[PDB]
């Protein structure tokens, strides 16, 4: 007569299971469901001691106990630096559950997280650098194509070039920059985007190192 | 006085009807909470909790004393909705929670709740309760600030806003950080706990602009111009928000700062004893953290050792340990014994830094992060040693059973001129056996040991590194001696370079740019199983190439501290992720104050860390060092928390180690290869023995009726009889030749001490005159002519 009380107990605690397990990864919002799987957790320890002894609740429990563990996996494989490229590597060192990104929660849950905890470790570090590496282009990309030449009068003659030193100081920090680049780690991926910019990078040396040449001699032969 | 007056007016402002015993310990709270935070030592503390009781009783008569002054006076808002005194567990249990939730959410940093830690944590968050509440925290490097401010600030729901300060700052940029801080904090309603630090401020000129905001919470001529315009705008715009109908510029402004009054909190850390303004002492309360007690330390080791296997059933208590935790559980189990001696060593170095510091030498502080580093050495040394014990004795079980396989092939093949040598070949085998299970009762007795004996190395890596040769070796023999004075089992001789390091490795460091000394050995295994990055103090330069050797694979820069270009090659490491090693840190920028602490920011997707005004991204491979050529030098106790320190430099006893084996390997090879073999009865043996076990079991199994086909693996099998039987010499063999080495050490020992005192006035003979150089190379080309080129020898 307890089986059916404890069946009752654990049938909605296994729907809620089931609810959590199919809410789609693309719209998986991780603290949330660490506030779910909290109360899922105090809902287990609201239950009295008559069920302690059963196999089901204690198996349930180590579960949910296997859940809060991975759910620091699961909050760091819900940020933005892991993009297609780890997701296939995911599927290289993981062989099963072939996801089509489609992103169900469960068959990210059901592979064993604790158990592959170096391999996805490895995984978020790659991506960390990634990011880290293609945020730097977008810096790189944002400051160099919207950066203007001020022009200042000269004696209601000519309008001149003001500011060598932070043009010149920017060109040799990204330039230096671009050469610690190729000694990165993660270089390949991005590489040849990195030449072309660099190409780019040094033609305005090469601009620059003229233009104040052009510049000196000219106003001092004005002179 | 009016803070006191407003902390009394905040207590009785939500609440009905109190007696006169809640309205005085409102007013002892708030009197402890203001006049014994700033204190540092305990008997001024003792003396403000006996005096604060006679004013209780002396202008109160005829009021009950225990329903007023119960000495555990605590308070707090987030039990209920009410400020109502409360008790130290449910606070307790509910900040574990909220902290154990913390682990989760932003920062993986575990953490201990000890007793004072939660006074700390209960004194910011009521300077969070009350209007211009702002704080300054001091006392020592580490120990609770700026994690504690982060902690409160994510409880009690006000974000974190800091300024990124560099070379280039000026004032208007200044003005602009504190436009934007007021206009969120004033306008929006947000509350902003806009913290403070010794790193980016020591004095940035303008921190007397912020005094008024400290003050009264408004800066005039801040806002001039069109800013007055924009703020009047959004300042309407918020004060219809939350119901506020006003309309002239005069009432709006005083909206604005009675808001800045309510929300803003501002917070610093500041190291102790240039000195601060008094008035910056007045505007804020002064909370002292101090150093952590022995309470607090053995909090933080047993919560942090819990997890690793510490119990040992037939461990027998002494008669009389020496305790520096007086509320320990009497008599201990091994667990607590272990946490004992834990702090027993923090305590020990304390004392012996205490005693350097007595005879004028050159200390370094001491911080509780130091004991932090000291923990999780233990815990992954502890870890894979176990790991690697497990690991060989299943690969010994996995030998046993395919011996005995072998076994059952050979009585197979009993069945059929060579019956009588294939029943010689079974003669060796299972006396094989016997051999290998004799091993097998040792390694329980390696289990016995192994760990204490973790614990006298991982003290070793993470504590003296700084010191010279003889206060390491000082050092190792008092926590030997405590040890054996708590009956925890170790073995007796330990070398420190061979346990944490294996043969192959010092073969490529030796096949790198390092000398082969002690010191210079075990300052290599320093290097390999660092938590902080390190410092090395190297006089010669030999360091730099060292590391240079064993980075060149992961592209390793050099830079200094001197180059004007330094802090975009830091930045560059810091975001592609190569490793760096950096000079002349004499000349320390205090922009590696976080790097070195580790304070990574979880944005989002990205790992922010601040880097001049710029937040950059941490790439996981890097590593840096930082190096000194000059070995006159007093670092600030905030670097001493972030950083462990290597010595390569030469003292006395260094050099008489070093003339001693010189001439030892010089003079008396015998001996010298003798006590080579006894630094050989350690691991180095023994995993060549278990090589080529393993070797043999790569052609063990291969055994099909094949084995007797010429009958003469058995020498192959009698290769390992011989060996191990050497083993089995030299371990039965090993106090006569400690005794030995120790005699002819002896014989040898006054020449050493004549070349240590000669080469010591070799290098006090500069102040001569200035042409009086004379190097280490040109003493040990002395030493060398002397011993090798010597015509007088022949």
């Amino acid at each position: 007569q307890d089986l059916k009380g404890v069946w009752s107990e654990l049938s909605k605690v296994w729907e809620q299971i089931d609810q959590m397990k199919e809410q789609p990864w693309v719209s998986v919002q991780p603290r949330k469901l660490r506030q779910n799987l909290d109360a899922l957790l105090n809902q287990l320890k609201s239950f009295p001691a008559r069920l302690r002894q059963y196999a089901s609740y204690e198996f349930v429990q180590r579960l949910l106990k296997g859940y809060m563990k991975i759910n620091m996996l699961v909050i760091e494989l819900k940020s933005e630096a892991l993009k297609d490229r780890h997701w296939k590597q995911l599927m290289k060192r993981l062989h099963v559950n072939w996801v089509v990104s489609e992103l169900t929660l469960g068959q990210i849950w059901d592979v064993d997280l604790q158990k592959n905890e170096a391999i996805v470790k490895d995984v978020l570090l790659v991506a960390q650098g990634e990011m880290a590496l293609e945020e730097f282009l977008k810096q790189i990309r944002e400051v160099w194509n919207t950066y203007e030449l001020d022009l200042v009068n000269y004696q209601n003659k000519c309008r001149l070039i003001r500011g060598w030193d932070d043009l010149f100081n920017k060109v040799k920090e990204h330039i230096n920059s671009v050469s610690a680049m190729k000694l990165s780690p993660y270089y390949k991926v991005f590489e040849e985007d990195a030449l072309s910019w660099e190409d780019k990078l040094n033609r305005i040396m090469a601009l620059f190192d003229v233009w104040i040449d052009v510049q000196r001699r000219w106003v001092y032969l004005e002179g | 006085m009016t803070r006191w007056v407003r902390g009394i007016f905040e207590a009785l402002r939500p609440l009905e009807t109190l007696p006169v015993e809640g309205l005085i310990r409102i007013w002892a709270h708030e009197a402890l909470r203001l006049f014994q935070d700033r204190l540092v030592e305990d008997e001024e503390r003792r003396w403000t909790d006996e005096n604060i009781d006679t004013v209780a009783l002396k202008h109160f008569p005829n009021i009950d004393r225990e329903k007023a002054m119960s000495r555990p006076i605590l308070y707090s808002n987030w039990l209920s909705k009410d400020y109502i005194p409360v008790d130290q567990e449910e606070l307790r249990d509910y900040v574990k929670a909220r902290l154990k939730v913390f682990y989760e959410e932003e920062l993986d940093v575990p953490l201990v709740l000890f007793n004072e830690v939660l006074d700390h944590v209960l004194r910011i968050d009521r300077i969070f309760r009350q209007p211009q509440g702002h704080l300054l925290l001091i006392g020592v490097s580490g120990a609770g600030k700026t994690t504690l401010s982060r902690f409160v600030a994510w409880m009690n729901g006000l974000s974190v806003y800091q300024i990124k300060v560099h070379r280039k700052y000026t004032g208007e940029d200044f003005d602009e950080d504190l436009r934007t801080v007021l206009r969120r904090s004033g306008c929006k309603n947000e509350k902003i706990a806009f913290i403070m630090d010794e790193s980016n401020v020591l004095d940035s000129g303008f921190l007397e602009r912020m005094n008024t905001l400290l003050a009264n919470g408004e800066v005039p001529g801040l806002f001039e111009g069109d800013e007055y315009a924009t703020l009047m705008t959004q300042c309407k715009e918020g004060a219809q928000k939350e119901g506020l109908m006003l309309d002239s510029h005069e009432e709006l402004y005083k909206w604005f700062t009675s808001q800045v009054i309510r929300n803003l909190h501002v917070v610093f850390t500041m190291n102790p004893s240039a000195a601060t303004s008094p008035a910056l002492f007045n505007r804020c309360v002064l909370n002292w953290f101090g150093d952590w007690s022995t309470e607090a330390l053995y909090q933080v080791g047993k919560e942090f050792t819990s997890k690793m296997d510490l119990e040992k059933p037939n461990y027998i208590v002494p008669d009389y340990m020496p305790v520096v935790y007086d509320k320990l559980p009497q008599p201990p189990s091994h667990r607590e014994a272990i946490v004992n001696s834990c702090v027993f060593v923090h305590q020990t170095l304390h004392q012996a830094n205490a005693r350097l510091a007595k005879r004028g030498g050159r200390t370094m502080a001491i911080t509780p992060r130091h004991y932090l580093d000291f923990i999780n050495h233990y815990a992954n040394l502890f870890h894979e040693k176990r790991s690697e014990l497990e690991e060989q004795q299943m690969h010994l079980n996995v030998g046993l059973r395919k011996i005995k396989e072998t076994v059952d092939q050979v009585e197979e093949l009993r069945r059929d001129a060579k019956v009588n040598r294939s029943t010689a070949l079974l003669k060796s085998l299972s006396a094989e056996r016997e051999r290998w299970e004799k091993t097998s009762e040792t390694f329980k007795n390696q289990m016995s040991t192994i760990a204490g004996d973790c614990l006298l190395s991982a003290a070793f890596i993470a504590y003296a590194g700084y010191f010279d040769q003889q206060m390491r070796q000082n050092l190792f023999t008092t926590w030997s001696h405590h040890l054996q004075q708590a009956n925890i089992q170790f073995r007796t001789d330990i070398a420190r370079t061979e346990y944490l390091s294996n043969a192959d490795e010092r073969l490529r460091w030796q096949a790198s740019s390092l000398p082969a000394d002690d010191l210079c050995t075990e300052n290599a295994i320093m290097l390999k199983r660092f938590n902080r990055y390190p410092l090395i103090i190297d006089p010669s330069g030999q360091a730099t190439e060292f590391i240079m050797n064993e980075y060149k694979d992961r592209k390793i820069t050099r830079t200094s501290f001197l180059d004007d270009a330094f802090r975009k090659n830091l930045e560059s490491a810091l975001r592609f992720g190569n490793p760096l090693l950096v000079q002349d840190v004499e000349s320390y920028d205090p922009v590696l104050n976080p790097v070195l602490n580790r304070e990574v920011r979880r944005t989002g997707g990205r790992v922010l860390i601040t880097l001049g005004d710029q937040d950059i991204d941490l790439s996981p491979s890097f590593v840096i060092f930082l190096s000194t050529r000059d070995p006159t030098v007093e670092f600030p106790p905030d670097l001493c928390s972030r950083v462990t320190f290597v010595n390569f430099t030469v003292t006395r006893s260094s050099l008489q180690s070093q003339c001693l084996n010189e001439v030892l390997k010089a003079e008396r090879p015998d001996v010298d290869e003798k006590r080579s073999d006894l630094l050989k009865l350690q691991g180095e043996f023994q995993l060549r023995l278990r090589q080529l076990e393993k070797s043999l079991l790569q052609a063990l199994n291969e055994v099909k009726g094949r084995i007797l086909d010429d009958d003469t693996i058995i020498t192959t099998l009698e290769n390992l009889k011989r060996e191990a039987a050497e083993v089995t010499r030299k371990v039965e063999e090993t106090d006569i030749v400690m005794q030995e080495v120790e005699t002819v050490s002896q014989q040898y020992l006054p020449l050493s001490t004549a070349c240590s005192s000669i080469y010591f006035t070799m290098e006090s003979l500069k102040q001569i005159h200035f042409l009086y150089q004379y190097s280490l190379q040109f003493f040990l080309d002395i030493y060398h002519n002397v011993l090798y080129e010597n015509p007088n020898l022949k």
